[PDB]
């Protein structure tokens, strides 16, 4: 890493609380002063990265930071600055208050120790995280960029409940070609992958699409382990051959439908984040085309 | 819980390493394997 129109002076940055305690590193949320310029200080979220860290996670970190400088959207989890001035390093974020989706998610259930006090997402709150989500996609693949790595556990729910996209590991530049092909042997989300993507290796929308349906699932299930009760092997045979989760108890026909669509074994059949927000449009919260991408001029 | 997993696309068919030995393998290499370039 080099130094950048970023890097932010580390004292101006102050630790309050820890909201998880990652592997890689951490996370943060804090107090800021003179990020943006208009304001005095601005409450933030900061993801930290262990010092002795993975040779491999390392990398992962640092192609989020850069990726994220790009970006511009009401709903992907927007870069305030960065820090590699002595260990440990910092990427400043946007506070999500509500933490990551699948934990949000998995403290909807009844069962849960350290439940909201309200019910689990409703069709209409889900309708909402769908169009969000699929516009964050929809902004992402626009910018040329395939995820790989769609799934409730990196994406983000902010304190006003909209979610975002929040992780970007595993995120591969596609201007060029339009798709991103696996090399070699490397860690993939297996549960999150389509045919296509488990077959060839080969990532594009469509299998970002794909993972999009199965981030329906986890909402409608309030976070399961795909595939559960199948092992890591039998699950890409299984999907492989043209197997799909089943509908979780309950859950909104019209959100049924849509995982039909993003789980179509013929990636062409599959939507595009876009064609999903605007099948949507109609149904949302007043606020959406001020924010969207999709109602946006930068959408042409 | 887990959610990465351990694979290989170098040949003709995809594959979910087997070897519980190999596959921890993965980790490390995928990493060096990136620093060339
Ligand atoms: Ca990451
Ligand atoms: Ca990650």
């Amino acid at each position: 890493y080099v130094p950048d129109e970023w890097e932010v002076s580390r004292e101006k940055i102050t630790l309050l609380r820890e909201l998880g305690q990652g592997s890689f590193g951490m996370v943060y949320e804090g107090n800021a002063r003179d990020i943006i310029k208009g304001e005095a200080e601005t409450r933030v979220a900061v993801k930290t990265v262990n010092e002795s860290a993975s040779l491999r996670e390392r990398i992962e970190f640092l192609n989020e930071a850069s990726v994220m400088k790009g970006f511009t959207c009401h709903h992907v989890v927007r870069l305030l600055g960065v820090v590699s001035k002595g260990q440990p390093t910092l990427v400043v974020m946007e506070l999500m208050a509500h933490g990551d989706l699948k934990s949000y998610l998995r403290s909807l259930r009844p069962e849960a120790e350290n439940n909201p006090g309200r019910p689990p997402p409703t069709l209409q709150e889900m309708i909402q995280m769908a169009a969000e989500i699929a516009d964050g996609m929809a902004y992402l693949n626009a910018k040329k960029f395939v995820h790989r790595d769609l799934a409730a556990r990196n994406c983000m729910v902010a304190h006003d409940f909209t979610v975002k996209i929040g992780d970007f590991g595993m995120t591969r530049d596609i201007y060029e070609t339009d798709y991103y092909r696996k090399g070699g042997k490397g860690l993939l989300p297996v549960r999150w992958m389509a045919p296509e993507s488990l077959k060839d290796g080969v990532f594009t929308t469509s299998s970002d699409m794909w993972s999009f349906g199965v981030v329906l699932w986890e909402i409608t299930s309030l976070a399961e382990q795909p595939y559960q009760g199948l092992s890591n092997e039998q699950v890409l045979k299984f999907v492989m051959d043209g197997g799909y989760l089943d509908q979780p108890d309950n859950c909104p026909e019209r959100v049924t439908d849509l995982m039909r669509m993003c789980w179509q074994f013929n990636p062409n059949m599959r939507p595009t984040f876009l064609e999903i927000v605007n099948l949507l449009k109609d149904d949302l919260h007043p606020s959406f085309p001020e924010v969207s991408f999709f109602h946006s001029e930068e959408n042409k | 819980e887990n959610s990465l997993v351990a694979m290989d696309f170098s040949g003709q068919k995809s594959r979910v390493i087997e070897n519980p030995t190999e596959a921890l393998s993965v980790a490390v290499e995928e990493g060096l394997a990136w620093r060339k370039k």
